[PDB]
């Protein structure tokens, strides 16, 4: 989204307050990232706790690795409620563009203000607790939704064109899924059809294996801040981060089947945290159910068996291409009836146009059999 | 202004060919996915012999 | 028929190019120079060998307008801009350009005098800048 | 669709593509050009009359000192310096006066 | 007036995939075409087997 | 990459194109210049420069 | 053919000899410009751009420029 | 929000200045547009008459550029430093010896390393003024 002068008014307004708020949710947040921290600690795994280094094959890069880096805890609902998690959720992002505002603040002294009033006429990079009604929180929510517009197709281009231009898949299963796996959102498509690709590109790429402007898309496709990037395992501890507490909320739920018990509101927002549900598309409840469902079905059976989810850049690849929207035609077909090079009639054909098109037109196979003859001829006679 | 335009369009016949069959490849599956159910009823003859029996005969 | 342009070939034949297949087959065994299909696509043999099409009229059965509804998305975004409202905006671009750089070679290559010159009757000789002004102490 | 070719100003997208594309050779050109100004930005009047001139330096007119007495009384007048102040010249002013009675 | 092909051909260069050719692809789509009747009744006629089966 | 274009077959074919109709014209001054230095430089009243040994090139550049 | 580096098009034949056998030639419906064509001089009968305007013409015309060119200073002299 | 980062924020109307442009395009269009040009890497073209008509209008600016004002310099040295050494002094002469010198300057100039070298070498007992003549 664009800044505007009306958002900028609103932001400015809103200011303080929303510091306020903002600050009250960090305390929230600390102490359940606390609760959450100190249960990972005592019951995690060995691996997990001990931070297991992954190195990749090629140049000995340690990046996290989604089996022993990421751990679902089944038994974190004793400690921490859905509604807990998804609000610590929230709070990292907003967190993180705070974080980013703060030390371009610091960096730069006084001299960020004017910047400051760029970021205050824009809704992309302030946090939620700026809106104090419910019109401004759509409207942040628009400004959201368009950023993830802009930025996912990038990101499934990329992984599509690179697998595509380097790699086949290895059956006819795998072919559809991968096939079937980026098509636009106005189609359904099947998690059971598509899970498959998600083990097909475990054998080309992992996410501990995840290039660093494929990163990039991706966190700009998942509304965090990428100025300055840094290192590829910042961003991607991030992206770490919080789908693993998306992962735990996910267990939470598929358990306990709050999903079906969650309101309306509450069920949009839990969609849209995955990725699912953009919120300019007006989805009754009987769609925001079908995605979740399907969600889910995607994880498959040994998300609850073990914990384990799949690849985690085809999981986001297949949440992303919610995004996807189909490519905008717009203008009557009548348009089609229109010529676009009349400017040119004025010129005519010169010598050279007129012979082509004297060779290559009606007549073209008159020209050649009167041609060949005389070539045949003229070479008859040399002979 | 010269170089990516170039690639594009560049690009363009090899992707135009390439949904064109994606296209084929979804109507194909369409069509082979058909299958005329033939339903089975219950014959009329078992229900003759019922009406019989119920009869006495 | 008219002189316009057609689909860009690049001075290639597209019956050894690495991308053949993209290109329909016609009747005659030469394939198309755009994904089009095309009657009369021929090939011309200077010292590289290049396709060539011929616009001619030609009628085809054409299929009924159909409805907004089914061929219309309504998916543009404000970032977006149109391949039609591309072309308009840099025809404009480089016209002005042109015509810049028109005035530019003009006055490059026959007003600009060459710096320095032996007579001194043509061009300056160079001169220094960024001088102290207004700072006795300095001296 | 948004693309940072088609999409983004011209501005913008050199921005973007020096900072998320090249950056590196970015940095190597900045170094490269500060190292070309800090060692590679002066000649010397003698340089300037051997090589500086396209056919040759026109000593019958001796621009250089023309150009070095211009500089030089723009900042004797705007600096209101006095060049006969005994530090420029080696000698007391009244030393000066006896001087220009002797010559 | 075909916004699919342009959309994915600007995003493939946007992200760096100069290249305007795609055998992998090709390959795995190039002998896709309609069926033929009779194919469709062997096909039909494998799937009833499959359901009855 | 020189691949097609209208090509004259002789010389008097070079007025059925407005672009080889000027390229035949430059042709023209290119090698018409040349007769014209030839008596220009080798006229009979042409005298060298009585000055010519004050001052030289050579003894500039040497 | 060729005029220095720049050789003439040709087109590759697309008919095959039993086809082109079967093919009745009928000049009448081809135009002014192209009737006894032959592929070693189409453009014989092609119409000048200026009527009158030679090849010779225009060749004369640039010598004439260079004459001028060399010349101009002979007779009219400035000073430096 | 003050200025817009996207290409789509249009400052002028779709139709401002449209004949003029479609005009200047017809000109780009109707020779380079072809199926037979084919450039090489966008610099060397496959139509034959863009070359036969920029290849001459290259070198004629050039050289005017060259003839006007880079030799001239060199032209004008030769006349000041052998007939005075001051633009005065060379304007003393009149027009018609100014182009004497620069003719024989032009000799000189296509002599260069294959014509007589007694253009700038005195020969032993030649009666013309020598390198002192001025000092
Ligand atoms: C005065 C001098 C200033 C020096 C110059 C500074 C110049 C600017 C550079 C940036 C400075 C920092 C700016 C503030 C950031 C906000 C605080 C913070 O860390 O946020 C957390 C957040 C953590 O991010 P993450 O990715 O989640 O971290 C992964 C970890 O695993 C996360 O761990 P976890 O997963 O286990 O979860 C823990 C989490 C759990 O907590 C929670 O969930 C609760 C929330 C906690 C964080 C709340 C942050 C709120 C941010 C907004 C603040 C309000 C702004 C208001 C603005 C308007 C004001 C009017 O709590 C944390 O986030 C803790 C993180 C670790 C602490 C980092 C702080 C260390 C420095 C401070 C100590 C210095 C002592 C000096 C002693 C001197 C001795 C001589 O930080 C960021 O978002 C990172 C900053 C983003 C911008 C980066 C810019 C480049 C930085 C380069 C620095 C290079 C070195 C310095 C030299 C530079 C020269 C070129
Ligand atoms: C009170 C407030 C609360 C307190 C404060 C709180 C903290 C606030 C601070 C933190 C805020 C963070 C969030 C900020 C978000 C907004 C950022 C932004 O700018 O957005 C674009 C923003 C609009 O954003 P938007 O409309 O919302 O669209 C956002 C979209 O999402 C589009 O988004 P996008 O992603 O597409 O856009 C991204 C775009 C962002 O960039 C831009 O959009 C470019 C903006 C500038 C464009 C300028 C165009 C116009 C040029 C005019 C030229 C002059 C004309 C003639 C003037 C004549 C005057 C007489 O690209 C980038 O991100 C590139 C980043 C490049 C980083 C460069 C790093 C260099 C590092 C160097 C190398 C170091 C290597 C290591 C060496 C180590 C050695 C030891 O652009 C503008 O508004 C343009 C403003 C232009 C101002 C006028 C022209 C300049 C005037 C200069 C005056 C100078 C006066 C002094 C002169 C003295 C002479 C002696
Ligand atoms: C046609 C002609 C037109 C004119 C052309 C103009 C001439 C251009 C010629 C050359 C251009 C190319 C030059 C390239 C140089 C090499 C670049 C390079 O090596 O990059 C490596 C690398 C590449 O960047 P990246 O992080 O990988 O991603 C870059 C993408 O663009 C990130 O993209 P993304 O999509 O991933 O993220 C989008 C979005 C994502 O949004 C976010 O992330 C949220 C918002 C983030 C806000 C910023 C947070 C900052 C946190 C702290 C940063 C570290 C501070 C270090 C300490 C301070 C050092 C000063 O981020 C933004 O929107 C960024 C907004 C930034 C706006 C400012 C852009 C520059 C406009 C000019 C303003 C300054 C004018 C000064 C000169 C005039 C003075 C009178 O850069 C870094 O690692 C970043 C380090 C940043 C250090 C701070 C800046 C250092 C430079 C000195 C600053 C001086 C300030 C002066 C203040 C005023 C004094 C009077
Ligand atoms: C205006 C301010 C200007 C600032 C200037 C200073 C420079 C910029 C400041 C910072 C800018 C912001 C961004 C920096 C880069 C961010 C990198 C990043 O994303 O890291 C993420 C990463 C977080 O990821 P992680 O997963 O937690 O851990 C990384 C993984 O392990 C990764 O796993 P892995 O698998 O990749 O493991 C490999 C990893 C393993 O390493 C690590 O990751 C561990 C952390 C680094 C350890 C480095 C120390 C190694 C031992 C040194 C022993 C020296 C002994 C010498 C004894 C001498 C006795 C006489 O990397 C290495 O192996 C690299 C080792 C370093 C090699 C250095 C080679 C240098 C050759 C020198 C050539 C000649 C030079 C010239 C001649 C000199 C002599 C005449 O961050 C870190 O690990 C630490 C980051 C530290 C950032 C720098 C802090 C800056 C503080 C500045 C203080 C001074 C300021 C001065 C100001 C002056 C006035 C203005
Ligand atoms: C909804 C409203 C409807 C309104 C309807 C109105 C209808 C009626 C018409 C209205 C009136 C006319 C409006 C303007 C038309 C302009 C022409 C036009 O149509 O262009 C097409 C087009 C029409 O707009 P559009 O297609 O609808 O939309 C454009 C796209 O949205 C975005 O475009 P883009 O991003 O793709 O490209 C923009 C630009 C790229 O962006 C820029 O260039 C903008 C930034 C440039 C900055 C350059 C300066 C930087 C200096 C260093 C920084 C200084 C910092 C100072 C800080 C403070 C210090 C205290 O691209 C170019 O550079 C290429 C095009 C260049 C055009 C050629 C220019 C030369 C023509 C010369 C012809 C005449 C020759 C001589 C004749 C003599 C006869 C004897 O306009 C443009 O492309 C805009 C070009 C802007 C160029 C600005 C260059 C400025 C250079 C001079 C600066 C002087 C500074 C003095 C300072 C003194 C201090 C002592
Ligand atoms: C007629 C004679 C002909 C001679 C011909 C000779 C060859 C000339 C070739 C020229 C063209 C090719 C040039 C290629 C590039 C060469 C580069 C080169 O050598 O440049 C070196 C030079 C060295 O710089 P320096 O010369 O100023 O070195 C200073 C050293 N002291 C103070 C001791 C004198 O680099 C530069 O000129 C750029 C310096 C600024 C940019 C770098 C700043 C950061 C430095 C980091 C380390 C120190 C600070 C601490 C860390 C950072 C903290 C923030
Ligand atoms: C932000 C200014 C705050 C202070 C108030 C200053 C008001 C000065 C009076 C201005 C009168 C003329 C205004 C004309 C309309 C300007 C519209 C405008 O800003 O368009 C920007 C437009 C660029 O458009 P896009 O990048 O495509 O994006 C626009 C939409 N996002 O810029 C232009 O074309 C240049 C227009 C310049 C208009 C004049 C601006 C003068 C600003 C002066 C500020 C300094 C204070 C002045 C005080 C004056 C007291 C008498
Ligand atoms: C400027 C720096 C800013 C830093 C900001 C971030 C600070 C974060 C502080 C978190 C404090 C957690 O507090 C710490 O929790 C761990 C993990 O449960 C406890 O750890 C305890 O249980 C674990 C798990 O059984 C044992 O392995 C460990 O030996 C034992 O000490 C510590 O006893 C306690 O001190």
């Amino acid at each position: 989204m664009q800044g505007s002068w009306s958002v900028l008014k609103k932001n400015c307004s809103n200011f303080f307050p929303g510091l306020l708020a903002f600050a009250q949710q960090t305390q929230e947040a600390y102490g359940i990232w606390l609760r959450i921290y100190n249960r990972q600690q005592k019951y995690g795994p060995t691996d997990f706790v001990e931070q297991s280094e992954t190195f990749s094959p090629d140049y000995h890069k340690r990046f996290h690795s989604q089996d022993k880096n990421m751990w679902v805890d089944k038994e974190l609902c004793t400690e921490v409620s859905q509604k807990e998690v998804a609000r610590l959720m929230t709070y990292k992002l907003d967190m993180w563009r705070m974080a980013h505002c703060a030390g371009a603040l610091l960096a730069t002294g006084g001299y960020a203000i004017p910047f400051g009033l760029f970021w205050l006429a824009n809704d992309t990079w302030v946090p939620s607790s700026f809106n104090l009604t419910g019109e401004e929180l759509r409207a942040w929510r628009e400004a959201q939704d368009l950023y993830r517009y802009r930025s996912a197709p990038s990101y499934l281009t990329d992984t599509k064109w690179h697998f595509d231009f380097h790699a086949y898949p290895w059956n006819e299963t795998q072919e559809r899924a991968w096939d079937d796996l980026f098509e636009k959102n106005d189609v359904r498509r099947d998690p059971k059809v598509v899970r498959p690709a998600a083990e097909m590109y475990d054998g080309f790429i992992k996410f501990e294996l995840i290039r660093r402007k494929s990163l990039r898309h991706l966190c700009r496709s998942m509304n965090i801040p990428t100025f300055p990037m840094l290192a590829r395992l910042c961003n991607g501890t991030r992206v770490r981060d919080y789908w693993n507490l998306a992962w735990c909320e996910d267990y939470m739920v598929i358990t306990q089947r709050l999903h079906e018990s969650m309101t309306d509101e509450e069920l949009y927002d839990y969609a849209w945290r995955r990725y699912l549900a953009p919120y300019d598309k007006n989805l009754n409840r009987e769609q925001l159910m079908e995605r979740v469902e399907d969600y889910f079905e995607f994880l498959g059976p040994d998300f609850v068996a073990h914990g384990k989810a799949p690849n985690l850049v085809i999981l986001t690849n297949y949440v992303l291409g919610y995004y996807n929207d189909p490519a905008y035609l717009e203008g009557d077909i009548s348009e089609l009836d229109k010529n676009d090079y009349d400017h040119l009639a004025s010129w005519g054909k010169d010598a050279f146009l007129r012979r082509l098109e004297f060779e290559n037109g009606p007549l073209r196979d008159q020209v050649e059999a009167h041609t060949q003859r005389l070539l045949a001829e003229r070479a008859a006679i040399a002979k | 202004d010269i170089m990516v335009p170039s690639f594009v369009y560049n690009k363009l016949p090899v992707i135009h060919f390439l949904q064109e069959k994606r296209a084929e490849q979804k109507l194909r599956r369409v069509l082979d996915e058909t299958y005329t159910e033939w339903t089975e009823e219950l014959d009329q003859a078992h229900v003759t012999d019922a009406i019989t029996r119920s009869l006495n005969i | 028929v008219g002189n316009g342009p057609t689909f860009s070939t690049g001075g290639e034949c597209m019956n050894t190019c690495d991308i053949q297949n993209a290109f329909p087959m016609n009747d005659r065994g030469v394939r198309s120079s755009s994904p089009f299909q095309e009657p009369n696509t021929a090939i011309y043999d200077s010292y590289l060998a290049w396709t060539y099409f011929q616009p001619m009229d030609v009628h085809i059965e054409k299929l009924p307008a159909p409805e907004a509804k089914y061929y219309q998305r309504h998916t543009k975004k404000p970032w977006d801009v149109s391949s039609t409202e591309l072309t308009e905006i840099q025809s404009r671009k480089k016209y002005f350009q042109t015509l810049g750089y028109l005035v530019a070679f003009i006055y490059l290559y026959f007003l600009m005098p060459k710096e320095k010159s032996f007579s001194g009757l043509s061009g300056p000789d160079g001169h220094w800048i960024m001088l102290p002004k207004g700072r006795p102490e300095l001296f | 669709v948004y693309t940072r070719w088609k999409c983004d100003r011209l501005p913008v997208f050199q921005l973007k593509l020096f900072t998320q594309e090249y950056p590196m050779h970015a940095a190597v050109g900045i170094f490269t050009i500060i190292f070309l100004w800090k060692h590679m930005s002066h000649c010397s009047e003698e340089t300037e009359r051997k090589y500086g001139w396209w056919a040759g330096y026109p000593y019958w007119r001796d621009p250089i000192a023309r150009r070095n007495e211009t500089k030089y009384k723009q900042m004797i007048i705007n600096n209101d310096v006095d060049i006969t102040h005994p530090k420029w010249t080696g000698c007391s002013v009244e030393q000066l006066e006896e001087l220009s009675r002797v010559v | 007036w075909c916004p699919e092909v342009r959309d994915r051909a600007e995003l493939e260069v946007d992200i760096t995939g100069w290249q305007w050719w795609s055998p992998l692809e090709e390959r795995r789509l190039l002998p896709v075409r309609l069926r033929s009747v009779n194919e469709v009744r062997e096909i039909m006629s494998k799937t009833q087997a499959k359901k009855s089966a | 990459m020189l691949l097609g274009g209208f090509v004259p077959r002789r010389f008097s074919q070079f007025n059925r194109d407005p672009c080889w109709m000027f390229f035949i014209f430059s042709v023209g001054f290119w090698l018409g210049e040349y007769p014209a230095m030839m008596i220009k430089y080798n006229a009979r009243d042409l005298v060298y420069d009585p000055h010519r040994y004050v001052w030289s090139h050579h003894d500039d550049h040497h | 053919y060729n005029m220095l580096v720049f050789r003439d098009p040709k087109r590759r034949p697309q008919l095959s000899e039993e086809e082109r056998a079967k093919v009745v030639v009928n000049q009448a419906e081809w135009p002014e410009e192209f009737k006894d064509f032959d592929p070693d001089d189409p453009y014989k009968n092609s119409p000048e751009i200026i009527k009158g305007m030679s090849s010779w013409n225009l060749f004369l015309w640039g010598v004439e420029c260079a004459f001028i060119y060399q010349f101009y200073e002979l007779v009219f002299p400035k000073s430096i | 929000v003050l200025f817009s980062t996207y290409r789509s924020s249009r400052l002028v109307s779709k139709e401002f200045l449209h004949g003029p442009v479609m005009r200047f395009r017809a000109l780009g269009e109707y020779y380079f547009q072809r199926a037979w040009n084919g450039t090489l890497n966008w610099a060397l073209p496959g139509e034959y008459r863009l070359y036969a008509v920029m290849i001459p209008f290259i070198y004629f600016y050039h050289r005017w550029h060259n003839d006007h004002t880079l030799d001239r310099d060199h032209v004008e040295k030769a006349m000041i430093m052998r007939w005075g050494g001051t633009l005065e002094d060379v304007r003393k002469l009149s027009a018609k010896d100014q182009l004497r010198v620069r003719c024989f300057t032009d000799i000189e100039k296509l002599y260069s390393a294959y014509g007589p070298k007694d253009t700038y070498l005195q020969p032993p007992g030649d009666t013309l003024p020598g390198k002192d003549f001025y000092r």
